[PDB]
């Protein structure tokens, strides 16, 4: 499906029908809404680490 | 002692005793690099600076 679709968030629905059961099953799947902007932060190895070699 | 000795000069010592000493004996040491040396030839080398 497309992105946009999803990003807008409609419900979708997975049609399932076993043999043994003709009872369908439903199920949905939607995207929630709630962003805050993560922060990267990139430690470098410890001294002990270039010491140990 | 004689200028060939003192060439490539050997360990000369100096041992006293008396009462006034701690141990009632010292010991001083000259050669040609430590009794008024004409060079210090000296390597100083340090390694991980970093340290731990
Ligand atoms: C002086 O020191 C350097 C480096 O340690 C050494 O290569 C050289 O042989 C030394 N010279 C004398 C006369 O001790």
């Amino acid at each position: 499906i497309c992105e946009d679709d999803w990003n807008s968030g409609e419900r979708f629905t997975c049609t399932v029908t076993h043999t043994d059961l003709p009872s369908p099953l439903k199920q949905t799947i939607s995207r929630p809404k709630g962003l805050h902007r993560p922060d990267v932060y990139l430690l470098p190895p410890a001294r002990e680490q270039l010491n140990l070699r | 002692v004689s200028e060939e000795e003192w060439n490539t000069g050997e360990t000369y010592t100096c041992v006293v005793a008396h009462e006034a000493l701690p141990n009632r004996v010292t010991e001083r040491t000259v050669d040609k690099s430590t009794g008024k040396p004409t060079l210090y030839n000296v390597s100083l080398v340090m390694s991980d600076t970093a340290g731990t």
